[PDB]
RNA sequence: GGGGGUGAAACGGUCUCGACAGGGCCUUUGGACGUGGGUUCGACUCCCACCACCUCCACCA
RNA sequence: UAGCGCCGGCCAACUCCGUGCCAGCAGCCGCGGUAAUACGGAGGGCGCGAGCGUUACCCGGAUUCACUGGGCGUAAAGGG
RNA sequence: AGCUAGUUGGUGGGGUAAUGGCCCACCAAGGCGACGACGGGUAGCCGGUCUGAGAGGAUGGCCGGCCACAGGGGCACUGAGACACGGGCCCCACUCCUACGGGAGGCAGCAGUUAGGAAUCUUCCGCAAUGGGCGCAAGCCUGACGGAGCGACGCCGCUU
């Protein structure tokens, strides 16, 4: 599974697999760790970030 | 072997059309110069040299720029048998863009096809060409000779001392033209420290090493730096060896073309386009606006106007990343000539400072030139 | 480390008056007065029937928050408390009290523990001669809590220590208010610390 | 060279009276993905904010080649319809609860992504079973 | 760092038929074939420089 | 210097707007179909604090291999 | 689900510090197996350790004890002791020197590289201490060890 809203994963990208099924999608048993390798954090994200790759957005 | 500094140090490369002599010549200088004192190097009584040898093609221009961005002067090699050609012309232009100081010249192949005019004709058209680019054409030294014949006889007898062969001598008429004329310049060993990276390679049983020409300040075995740019988040480390031409340097002063040993990094963390800034100074960014003079049909290449979308390639120090030009609001377009100030966002993040002269190259011809106004990313 | 933020905020919410500030938190504005209700956009609406957990929580939170001691310190202390011989609902209190910063407070010097905290950390307070800047230093039976020499002529150790002229000291403590000495007589009991907390529920909160 | 796409799922779903065919404002990086046929219409009705129609909720896979360039799959893509044709659909849409749905997608003679719209029965109320004892007792408890 | 490879049909001729937008009811130009630009009266087609993948070489201060 | 997790139930902590089975959450039950205390942000609250969360693994809960401490008419379980 | 011929035992030997099928002749047909032999998979064992009301379950990283190994594999020599981590002979793989006929070597010591991987550190300082080896002794050697370094990896203390 690829969490968050939006991703940048290509038909051949380097990903880090975590582990956590998805009672919804059949044989899907692992979550892709957002924010590692080709898997980018979540743009605009601001809440539960630690669990969505995105770094602390400076209050600009 | 521990590198011991004595004579002032200069960086000088050799450019020119293909098959004109560049590589041979370098070989030439190397042996000829070494006969006296018990990417190459050579000490010439007065000075100490690092000779970068530009080898590539119109396909390998992504190193020409870099190579030239350094060197405090360049040897323009021109074939006597052929005379100025498109690559002989192209480099000169770049030597100009990259802003190289003083351009010595070496008509080569003089050993072949002998003609009274040929030599004077050619020597005249080379100068002519330089002058066509704001270089001290007439004022600049033009040595006549044969790299091969010098090199050849240096193999016959690698002891040949100046004055013992007409061909070897011509090399000295060059080394000499370089010893004087091409001036050693201002270093700036009193500023922070910083060094772009030109080549990153792993030294077995030691680890990663990063080479480049020390921009400003110095570095010593035991200091601390921060590889900045092209990476998700800057890396802070400590250096463990400053070497120059396979020799152990004690302190890398600015102007030094050296290899720095980064303790702990993996060869994947370092690249060409980063910098080994000393902590605190410099920081990665991807946004800024700036003053950019846009060359006209006359120079560079842009012969039309460009809008805001434009994704030219921006060349900073050793590398170049593509960026987007966010024209200011109320402008609408730029045209050949004039100096415009606009915002740009690089797809990749790169080390930046208040006043950093960078260039803009697109479509194979330098379209712009400019300095950094403010940092926004 | 040690909360550090709106305290006359915890006063309410808990709903049972707190005084981490001392004077103000003692005057006609312990925040409670005017706002006896918990913080936030809500704070004063039908407070749903608390659950068995909410309670255990509030009790331990109450008591803990009544020292500053962060969960790790608090809880870590409770554990040891359990071990020791004898009832715990008391011993846990026995130790929560031997805490120097607390003792130093129970004995004046500060119009509150938060102010008793900054008083130890800055070398002001001492014990049996040598100083101690460890709020966590658990005080033994006897060790007096004398002030310093650079500390006395202080515009603030004055005022604070001048609230002693009259008022009495804890049933397990003495007090030479001239040499600012006074000792630690004995381990306090459940009543002596008639605190607005039911220690039992706090023993249980730490089960599930 | 792209096969005719289709919303089999809602061709049956809503009764179809009149139909309208209009071109769209494709990003091209999208035009690729449409030629590959990787796109579905599930949960997508077409409306018009202001005076311009915009097929919304249509999913067009991203173009792997296109890398960072591609826009999000569900985009408010704009359609192209004659002015008199556009007003007739507005008359029917504003006035009554009739939907405009992507009926299918393809490329005409000239080779442009051309979407086929339909007239919708709409209605189709979604039955929602309700009130779980738990809540009921729950509220009683608190309220009183 | 470079070489090659894939960005639709072994293909120079209109215009999304259309709505938004700038000139000249109908003509029309822009936009959409990875992105940025050239060349043409005119490009999906043709050069360029980027981008992301693929693939083959290079690489010990 | 102050961060991180959580705020539908289990579980301590509620409101406005955005989206309209879309985008998304998710440990289980389950939320999302135009007033979403469950999605995204904000305000606020809770927990914890140089840490906070996730993932994997062991025991626990699980008297769910039961010795302590289970069962077998119809729930799995009497051998033709 | 059956296993076994040096197999089980015997007489006499060979061998070792010493018993012994440990090895060898010769004689006998024996030995083991549902109380699980043989074979397969996994695994270094314990003190402890985590969990648990407990009986249990899970684990064996650090520190102490035993065992096994030292690139894969065989062998002995020396010696109180080894069939020897930085000793030797030999075959194999691999890398390196060569004047192409034969040489040098083994980090699972310390520190370091590279590969693999989600991931694991300084080419450091000192023999002052403690311990060891050699020596009458002074003393030499000791990457044991006493320390410093890097990493919130953990626990405890501390601050804003
Ligand atoms: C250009 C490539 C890399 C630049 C890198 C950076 O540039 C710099 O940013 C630099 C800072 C000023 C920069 O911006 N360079 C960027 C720009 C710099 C531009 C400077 C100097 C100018 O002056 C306005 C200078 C060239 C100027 O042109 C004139 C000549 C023009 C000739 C044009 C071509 C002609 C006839 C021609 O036949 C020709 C051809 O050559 C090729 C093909 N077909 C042709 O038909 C004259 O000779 C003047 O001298 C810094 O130096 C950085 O440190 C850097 C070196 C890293
Ligand atoms: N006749 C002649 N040929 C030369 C001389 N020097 C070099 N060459 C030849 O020039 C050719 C290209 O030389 P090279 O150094 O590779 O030129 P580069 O293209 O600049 O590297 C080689 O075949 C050389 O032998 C010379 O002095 N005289
Ligand atoms: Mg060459
Ligand atoms: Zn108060």
């Amino acid at each position: 599974y690829i969490p968050g809203e939006g991703h940048n994963l290509q038909e051949h990208s380097v990903v880090l697999i975590r582990g956590g099924r998805v009672k919804d999608l059949p044989g899907v048993r692992y979550h892709i760790v957002r924010g590692v390798y080709d898997a980018a954090g979540v743009k605009d994200r601001k809440k539960s970030r630690s669990k969505y790759g995105t770094k602390k957005p400076k209050e600009a | 072997g521990e590198f011991v500094r004595t004579k002032p140090h200069v960086n000088v490369g050799t450019i020119g059309h293909v098959d004109h002599g560049k590589t041979t010549l370098t070989a030439a200088l190397t042996y000829v110069a070494a006969a006296e004192n018990p990417h190459v190097e050579y000490e010439t009584a007065k000075r100490h040299y690092s000779h970068v040898d530009c080898p590539g093609h119109a396909d390998y221009i992504k190193n020409m720029i870099t190579g030239a961005a350094q060197m405090d002067g360049a040897i323009l090699v021109v074939s006597a048998a052929d005379g100025p050609m498109p690559q002989t012309r192209e480099h000169i232009l770049l030597a100009r863009q990259v802003g190289v100081p003083y351009i010595v010249v070496f008509m080569n192949k003089v050993d072949m096809v002998d003609d009274p005019e040929l030599l004077d004709l050619v020597e005249m058209e080379v100068r002519d060409l330089l002058n066509q680019y704001e270089f001290p054409g007439d004022e600049v030294p033009v040595i006549r000779g044969s790299a091969l014949l010098a090199l050849e006889e240096m193999h016959k007898n690698p002891k040949t001392k100046r004055g013992e062969n007409e061909w070897v001598d011509k090399i000295w008429e060059l080394l000499d033209a370089i010893d004087e004329y091409i001036p050693t310049p201002v270093r700036d060993v009193d500023k922070p420290f910083l060094m772009p990276v030109e080549d990153v390679f792993t030294i077995t049983g030691r680890g990663t090493v990063a080479t480049g020409r020390i921009e400003r300040g110095k570095v010593k075995v035991g200091d601390e730096v921060e590889i900045v740019g092209l990476a998700p988040e800057t890396r802070k480390t400590v250096v463990t060896g400053v070497e120059m031409h396979r020799k152990t340097l004690q302190e890398g002063i600015a102007g030094d073309n050296v290899g720095l040993l980064l303790r702990g990094v993996s060869r994947e963390e370092v690249e060409r386009g980063q910098v080994l800034a000393k902590p605190g100074s410099i920081t990665p960014h991807t946004k800024f606006e700036a003053s950019v003079y846009i060359l006209k049909k006359e120079e560079g290449g842009r012969h039309t106007g460009f809008f805001t979308g434009y994704r030219p390639q921006f060349y900073f120090r050793t590398t170049d990343v593509t960026g987007v030009v966010r024209l200011p609001q109320g402008v609408e377009m730029v045209m050949p000539g004039d100096n415009v100030t606009f915002t740009v966002e690089l797809i990749k993040p790169v080390a930046l400072e208040e006043g950093l002269r960078f260039a803009i190259r697109e479509g194979g011809r330098t379209v712009g030139a400019g300095v950094v106004t403010k940092i926004l990313e | 480390g040690r909360y550090i933020g709106p305290v006359c905020r915890l006063c309410r919410r808990e709903g049972v008056k707190l005084y981490l500030k001392g004077e103000r938190c003692y005057s006609p504005k312990c925040a409670m007065e005017r706002r006896p209700y918990p913080p936030g956009q809500h704070g004063q609406k039908r407070a749903r029937r608390p659950s068995d957990y909410a309670v255990r929580l509030r009790e331990k939170q109450k008591l803990r928050r009544i020292y500053g001691i962060s969960e790790r310190q608090f809880r870590n202390l409770f554990e040891e408390a359990s071990k020791k011989k004898g009832v715990t609902g008391s011993v846990f209190l026995g130790l929560l009290e031997s805490r120097l910063d607390n003792v130093v407070y129970r004995l004046g010097f500060a119009v509150s523990r938060r102010q008793a905290r900054q008083l130890v950390r800055h070398g002001h307070i001492t014990v049996n001669g040598r100083r101690v800047d460890l709020p966590s230093y658990r005080v033994r039976p006897g060790d007096e809590i004398a002030v310093a020499e650079k500390s006395r002529n202080l515009e603030l150790i004055r005022q604070n220590l001048e609230a002693m002229k009259g008022r009495k000291v804890g049933p397990w403590l003495s007090l030479d208010v001239e040499g600012m000495k006074g000792k630690f007589l004995r381990l306090p009991d459940r009543e002596d610390l008639a605190l607005p907390v039911n220690e039992q529920l706090v023993i249980e909160f730490y089960s599930r | 060279m792209a096969p005719v796409l289709e919303n089999r799922r809602a061709r049956h779903d809503y009764e179809i009276l009149e139909t309208y065919e209009a071109g769209i404002a494709l990003k091209g990086t999208e035009v690729k993905s449409l030629r590959a046929g990787k796109v579905d219409f599930t949960g997508s009705f077409a409306r018009f904010e202001d005076g311009e129609l915009y097929l919304e909720n249509l999913y067009i896979a991203p173009y792997e080649k296109g890398s960072y360039a591609n826009v999000d799959p569900r985009r408010k893509r704009k359609l192209l319809l004659h002015k008199h044709e556009l007003r007739r659909l507005l008359g029917k849409v504003e006035q009554k609860g009739l939907t405009l749905v992507p009926l299918k997608i393809y490329f005409n003679e000239r080779g442009y992504a051309k979407v086929l719209l339909g007239l919708a029965r709409g209605k189709k109320a979604y039955e929602k079973r309700r009130e779980d004892k738990k809540e009921a007792v729950r509220r009683a408890l608190e309220e009183l």
